[PDB]
Formats: structure tokens, C-alpha cells, sequence
């Protein structure tokens, strides 16, 4: 429902947050209706108009005989004096936590695990981490390569008759080179390797009209908008700037040769087979093979 | 001040890599660069006596190697004295780690501004929704709540924009640091005045 | 072939390893290009970067165009409704609310576009640098133009991006030897001109630092400097001195 | 929370944007301290020529 899709891919996503709820609503009135006091519960409270919610605990900080409230650097009431029993309390708010979900992908399984970001989960299989606690996953003692990051060095995977496992990630194979003050290691064979590297160059040159978007093809709407005079002229200027910037980007990345060299029709290249990267005239356009392979995998 | 900030839906996610993993990474890099020199960044790891790797590195800057093998003790003494100077210089002056302190300071300052923003009127009659509700009726309280909502939304917008810009800048710096890690540590560099000061 | 030899010679590996391993290198290169072919055209889709641009632009556009259907406080979400349903002296305030709303939305959209455009500019400059250095010449910035010693590169176009095929060199099966930084032949230390000394257990040789190819220690691969009483680890041995046989 | 539905598409914006930043941070570290496939240990001997 959150991603607006029917297929979810492998990863961690975030649904709505979580909030502990007030279990009791106490109130304090002077001696002139008042109710009982409660402690160590995620409750509402009321002190002479002062309204709030939290964990009313016993304060350890010595007030002065005329002080009622207490604050901090952020200016949040975290101590109150009891107008009934003359008691100075502590306050620690209670609504805390995000709710995320780990899923290996709705093409593999319909199993998920829930994760509460900063909660000991004495609230609502259970496994506690350093990054909240993790419901529905089973802990192991191994150490694999990280697949779905949780945080604080915890990674969850699906492979196991299957279940979600959550382990402490591993950095790699740990070896030790036999270093010795007269020992050396010399290669004897080699290996060529063709790796790839992808780089975005330019995004789609977009453009917006001020008045056609804010207003329709209206009349009084434009005459109202003319009270914010220089806004959207500036907006259109910025957007055309971005567009010409994209054009310049492509120009700079590619246009680096004044000539257009044609390779000769022969392929006596010492034995190599470039046929998969040089263009093909049989193609309708003038793209090569791997160019087309790339051009198809972006939809 | 951590939990006070936390008390308004403002949470701080923990990093993925805990400090022990980063320590293991840096120890691995050190051991690799002092037992194999640079080949561990270009395939397998090939051990080599440290003196011979140092002679390779001198030969890299034009100085023939007969200079090193005839001044080994002197160079080792200079190296040790320099390491000691570094350790001493760190443990005495506070303004050394200026940058890494600036990041933390600016982040905490932005967060504190964002929090303290939640106590101004923005034109309404108070800064407590419960108060305005318990002191007025919907037909005349909706305007107050609208003012407050618009104000807090604007502040949040400014905060997110600031975070985006700062994140772009730190991304640039992290790419620079990755390049320095790849070109200085994993191998001798020759870009003058890039990986230090002088011949590298 | 000679250009590949020139490019080997730039990573401290003499040419005679290429001209004597031509078929093998050709075969390895062809096999690698075939593997990269099969790795691209497969379900293992690795084009995340080029797709993130399109996805982010589409999401931003969708949010901006969906923002047109919010009341922002007004009594409608389409101007013509309020215009045909109210008199101007009252429709003014409603149209004003809608105007502030849509204008704020447009402002945020433009700002996000500016920032992402700056990021793409950074990436395009890096791509230009890589194209100028990795393609138009061999590079020596380690792990910049590939992974390992870099030989060459070939660019390929791609929708809203570019794709580099870096052809790089990586050594293979190694052997352990015992070394020594000097050879006190006759009271005079002999250091190697370019290589490094090795010993197969009994004999001694000098060889290039990246491909085991043992030569014989002569006064042509070495040079003398000082006396053999100051280097730390030095082993006595003999030097060929190639002039004595032919001259006598 | 009802009056905030007059702008709703804003908030699903903000979080999204922020999370982007968040993720990127980990990516940053993955580029700096992750370039060794192995994990090396120096031998317990300290004969480094001096």
C-alpha cells in the first residue's frame, strides 16, 4: 500500500511509525476534581492546566522552595511540583519509534520481518539488536556477506524450509601474508580483465510555464499572480539554465574529437575480435551490439 | 540533550558500519600496505621485505636505490621521530580536528534551531495545539491551527533544504577522500602536492 | 600489436612478454568480451545509476503534477469551479489561497531540480575526466580507470549516460623466492638496474618486478655503488662480467 | 492531522528526500573503507628493517 505497487522487490522499506499509547489520564487540582497519581507508566497527566504525556517518574533534582516546572536546553517541561502532595516529579516522553519491514521480494516469498527502530519491545519470534528490535527473524551465529542492511552491523537474508535470518555481517576472508625479511612473491602468469563502469551524463531537459501551471487559461488569476511579480520569470530562467547546462554536459563528455575517423574495412587487428563493439551498418541505426544491449535494459 | 531532541519525532538512525568494522578495515589496509606495498590493490597480495619496497618507492621519485640501502638506520630514525612528533602534536592542540568538529557542530546547531522553532506564535495566539483547542471552538480555532501548521511546515522545508545542500557538499568531500585512499594508500602517487607536500 | 606492446611497456612489463604471448592474450580478451556480453544481456540487471535518474525525475514530476488536486484550504481544487460558482469580491481570497499553495509547490520542485542538476554536473565532469584520461591515453592513477594495472578503455553510449569498458591487467599464480638487496661480488656491492634479485634455491637471478623471467646477473643488469660493508642484508655471489670470455 | 490533508503530498516528499540522504551516507563509507576483498593481519614479528 505504501509503495503503490503489487510487487515489492528485495529490501527494507518503511511503513507508518509507532506510538505508545496513554494508559491513564491523571489530573492534579489544588485544595479548594483531583484524582490519584500513578508512576512508571506511559500516561497522560495534568498539573493545574499544564497538559502533557510521558513517564511520570520520581525526580532526583533538588528544586527551590518556589519552583514548579523544570526544563532543559530544548525548553521541554520535565519536572512538576505536585499541587496535592507537594512532590517534584520527573518526566520522560514516551512516543518513540519507526516501523520498518524487511522483505526478500514478492517474487520469491510472501514472508516479511518487522523492525522497530528504537524500542526495547516490551511493547506489543523476538530478537533484540542495537538498532531497535526485530520481530519475525531468527538469529544465527554465522557471518555472511551483507545483503539487506539493518544498522549497527546487522544484515538480514532469506536463504535457509526458508526463513528470515539476521546476523552480524562479515568483512571478508581473513588471511595473513607470510611476510619474512628475505621472502618475496613473484607472479608467473597474467590475466586480462574487462570491467565496466556506468556514469550518468544528462537528465531529461524539462521545462515549466509559470502562469499556465499556477493559473489555467484564466484572467483574474493572472491579475492576482501579478502581485508576486518577479517570482516565476526567475523560475523559468532557472529551468532554462538547467536545460542548457544538460546540453553543455553532453557536449563536453562526448565532443572531444574534431575528426570522424572511420575504421578500415579489414580487421587484421593482431588477433583481437572487436566485432562486438564496432558499429554494424546492417543495423537500421549505426549502433553496435553492446550499445543495443544497454539501450534495451533501460525501460 | 540527545533524548530531549528525540522527544519530537526527531530520531537519529545508527550507522551501518559500527566502529569495530571501520577499525578492522583500516588495520587491514595498514597490514596490506606494509607487507605487500601496492600489489594488494591490483589483484592478489604479494609479500615483499619492507626495505625493498621502500627502495622501490625511492626509485619511483628518481633517487636511485643505492641511497636507501646506505642510509637505512638514519631514515628509520627520522621516520620514528616524525611519528612521535605527530602523536605529540595531536595530543596537545585542540584546533587540529577542526573540520570533523565543524560538521558535528553545524548538525547539532541545525537540529537545535529546528526544535526551538516549535515555540513561536507565527501570528497565532499560542504555541500549544491543546491550548488553542481547549480555549476556542473549531470555527475560530481552525485559522490559528492553520497559521501554526503553515509556519512549522515552512521551518521543516528550510531544514530539509539545508540538509540536502550539506549532504551534497559532504558527498563531494567523501569522493575526494575515496580518491585519496585509492591513489595515495594503495600506491605511490606523482600528482605533485596531492598526497602530501613534497615528493611522496 | 605494437600499440599493445607500448601499453605494456608503460606498466613496467617489458614487451617480450607480449610478442611471445600474443595468441593467449587475444584469446583471453575475446573470452572476456564475450563474458561481458553475456553478463549485460541477462536478468542480472546492473544499470542502477542510469535508472535512478529517470526514476527520480519521474517521481518529482508526478508529485508536482499531483499537487494540482489539493484544496490548500480553498473550497475547491479547480479554478473554473470557483470562478463560475462565486463573485470576484469573494473569489479573490480563495484564488489567493490556491495561488500560494501551487506557488510553494513549484518553488520546492525547482529547488530539488537545481540540486539534482548540480549533482549530475559533478558526475558529468568526472565522466569527462575519465573519458579524456582513460580512453585517450593510458593512466597510472591506481584504481581510477579500472581495477589493477590499466591497459586501455573503450566507451559506449547509453541512454542518459555513458559506459566504459576498462581493459586492465591483473597478475596470476605466483611463486615464493628468497631475495637479497645486494651482491658483494669482489668487495663492491652490485645493485640491480631495474629488476630484483631472486634465488630458485641454489642459483641467483635478476628479474623484472611483475613477471618471473630470470636473467643472468651481469655487469649490464647491475651497477656498483660503494663497498659491501654497509648494506644490511647482502649475500656473496659471482657476477658474469661478459667481456672476459669474448675478449680472451 | 485532518487539516494537514490539505497539503498531504508534501510529507511523503520530505521523508523520502531525507531517507535518500540517509542511505547515501552508508554508501559514502562503503567507498572509503571498502577496497580490500580480504582482511589482512600483520605477522607477530616486527622486523621491519628498523
Amino acid at each position: 500500500c505504501t509503495l503503490k505497487s503489487f510487487t515489492v522487490e528485495k529490501g527494507i522499506y518503511q511503513t507508518s511509525n509507532f506510538r505508545v499509547q496513554p494508559t491513564e489520564s491523571i489530573v492534579r487540582f489544588p485544595n479548594i476534581k483531583s484524582t490519584n497519581l500513578v508512576k512508571n507508566k506511559c500516561v497522560n497527566f495534568n498539573f493545574n492546566g499544564l497538559t502533557g504525556t510521558g513517564v511520570l517518574t520520581e525526580s532526583n533534582k533538588k528544586f527551590l522552595p518556589f519552583q514548579q516546572f523544570g526544563r532543559d536546553i530544548a525548553d521541554t517541561t520535565d519536572a512538576v511540583r505536585d499541587p496535592q502532595t507537594l512532590e517534584i516529579l520527573d518526566i520522560t516522553p514516551c512516543s518513540f519509534g519507526g516501523v520498518s519491514v524487511i522483505t526478500p521480494g514478492t517474487n520469491t516469498s510472501n514472508q516479511v520481518a518487522v523492525l522497530y527502530q528504537d524500542v526495547n519491545c516490551t511493547e506489543v519470534n523476538v530478537f533484540q539488536t542495537r538498532a531497535g528490535c526485530l520481530i519475525g527473524a531468527e538469529h544465527v551465529n554465522n557471518s555472511y556477506e551483507c545483503d539487506i542492511p539493518i544498522g549497527a552491523g546487522i544484515c538480514a537474508s532469506y536463504q535457509t524450509s526458508q526463513s528470515i535470518i539476521a546476523y552480524t555481517m562479515s568483512l571478508g576472508a581473513e588471511n595473513s601474508v607470510a611476510y619474512s625479511n628475505n621472502s618475496i612473491a613473484i607472479p608467473t602468469n597474467f590475466t586480462i580483465s574487462v570491467t565496466t563502469e556506468i556514469l550518468p551524463v544528462s537528465m531529461t531537459k524539462t521545462s515549466v510555464d509559470c502562469t499556465m501551471y499556477i493559473c489555467g487559461d484564466s484572467t483574474e488569476c493572472s491579475n492576482l499572480l501579478l502581485q508576486y511579480g518577479s517570482f516565476c520569470t526567475q523560475l523559468n530562467r532557472a529551468l532554462t539554465g538547467i536545460a542548457v547546462e544538460q546540453d553543455k554536459n553532453t557536449q563536453e563528455v562526448f565532443a572531444q574529437v574534431k575528426q570522424i575517423y572511420k575504421t578500415p574495412p579489414i580487421k587484421d587487428f593482431g588477433g583481437f575480435n572487436f566485432s562486438q563493439i564496432l558499429p554494424d551498418p546492417s543495423k537500421p541505426s549505426k549502433r553496435s551490439f553492446i550499445e543495443d544491449l544497454l539501450f534495451n535494459k533501460v525501460t | 540533550l540527545i533524548c530531549a531532541q528525540k522527544f519530537n519525532g526527531l530520531t537519529v538512525l545508527p550507522p551501518l558500519l559500527t566502529d569495530e568494522m571501520i577499525a578492522q578495515y583500516t588495520s587491514a589496509l595498514l597490514a596490506g600496505t606494509i607487507t605487500s606495498g601496492w600489489t594488494f590493490g591490483a589483484g592478489a597480495a604479494l609479500q615483499i621485505p619492507f626495505a625493498m619496497q621502500m627502495a622501490y618507492r625511492f626509485n619511483g621519485i628518481g633517487v636511485t636505490q643505492n641511497v636507501l640501502y646506505e642510509n637505512q638506520k638514519l631514515i628509520a630514525n627520522q621516520f620514528n621521530s616524525a611519528i612521535g612528533k605527530i602523536q605529540d602534536s595531536l595530543s596537545s592542540t585542540a584546533s587540529a580536528l577542526g573540520k570533523l568538529q565543524d560538521v558535528v557542530n553545524q548538525n547539532a546547531q541545525a537540529l537545535n534551531t529546528l526544535v526551538k522553532q516549535l515555540s513561536s506564535n507565527f501570528g497565532a495566539i499560542s504555541s500549544v495545539l491543546n491550548d488553542i483547542l481547549s480555549r476556542l471552538d473549531p470555527p475560530e480555532a481552525e485559522v490559528q491551527i492553520d497559521r501554526l501548521i503553515t509556519g512549522r511546515l515552512q521551518s521543516l522545508q528550510t531544514y530539509v533544504t539545508q540538509q540536502l545542500i550539506r549532504a551534497a557538499e559532504i558527498r563531494a568531500s567523501a569522493n575526494l577522500a575515496a580518491t585519496k585512499m585509492s591513489e595515495c594508500v594503495l600506491g605511490q602517487s606523482k600528482r605533485v602536492d596531492f598526497c602530501g607536500k613534497g615528493y611522496h | 600489436a605494437m600499440q599493445m606492446a607500448y601499453r605494456f611497456n608503460g606498466i613496467g612489463v617489458t614487451q617480450n612478454v607480449l610478442y611471445e604471448n600474443q595468441k593467449l592474450i587475444a584469446n583471453q580478451f575475446n573470452s572476456a568480451i564475450g563474458k561481458i556480453q553475456d553478463s549485460l544481456s541477462s536478468t542480472a540487471s546492473a544499470l542502477g545509476k542510469l535508472q535512478d535518474v529517470v526514476n527520480q525525475n519521474a517521481q518529482a514530476l508526478n508529485t508536482l503534477v499531483k499537487q494540482l488536486s489539493s484544496n490548500f484550504g480553498a473550497i475547491s481544487s479547480v479554478l473554473n469551479d470557483i470562478l463560475s460558482r462565486l463573485d470576484p469580491p469573494e473569489a479573490e481570497v480563495q484564488i489567493d489561497r490556491l495561488i500560494t499553495g501551487r506557488l510553494q509547490s513549484l518553488q520546492t520542485y525547482v529547488t530539488q531540480q537545481l540540486i539534482r542538476a548540480a549533482e549530475i554536473r559533478a558526475s558529468a565532469n568526472l565522466a569527462a575526466t575519465k573519458m579524456s584520461e582513460c580512453v585517450l591515453g593510458q593512466s597510472k592513477r591506481v584504481d581510477f580507470c579500472g581495477k589493477g594495472y590499466h591497459l586501455m578503455s573503450f566507451p559506449q553510449s547509453a541512454p542518459h549516460g555513458v559506459v566504459f569498458l576498462h581493459v586492465t591487467y591483473v597478475p596470476a599464480q605466483e611463486k615464493n623466492f628468497t631475495t637479497a638487496p645486494a651482491i658483494c661480488h669482489d668487495g663492491k656491492a652490485h645493485f640491480p638496474r631495474e629488476g630484483v634479485f631472486v634465488s630458485n634455491g641454489t642459483h641467483w637471478f635478476v628479474t623484472q618486478r611483475n613477471f618471473y623471467e630470470p636473467q643472468i646477473i651481469t655487469t649490464d643488469n647491475t651497477f656498483v655503488s660503494g663497498n659491501c660493508d654497509v648494506v644490511i642484508g647482502i649475500v656473496n655471489n659471482t657476477v658474469y662480467d661478459p667481456l672476459q670470455p669474448e675478449l680472451d
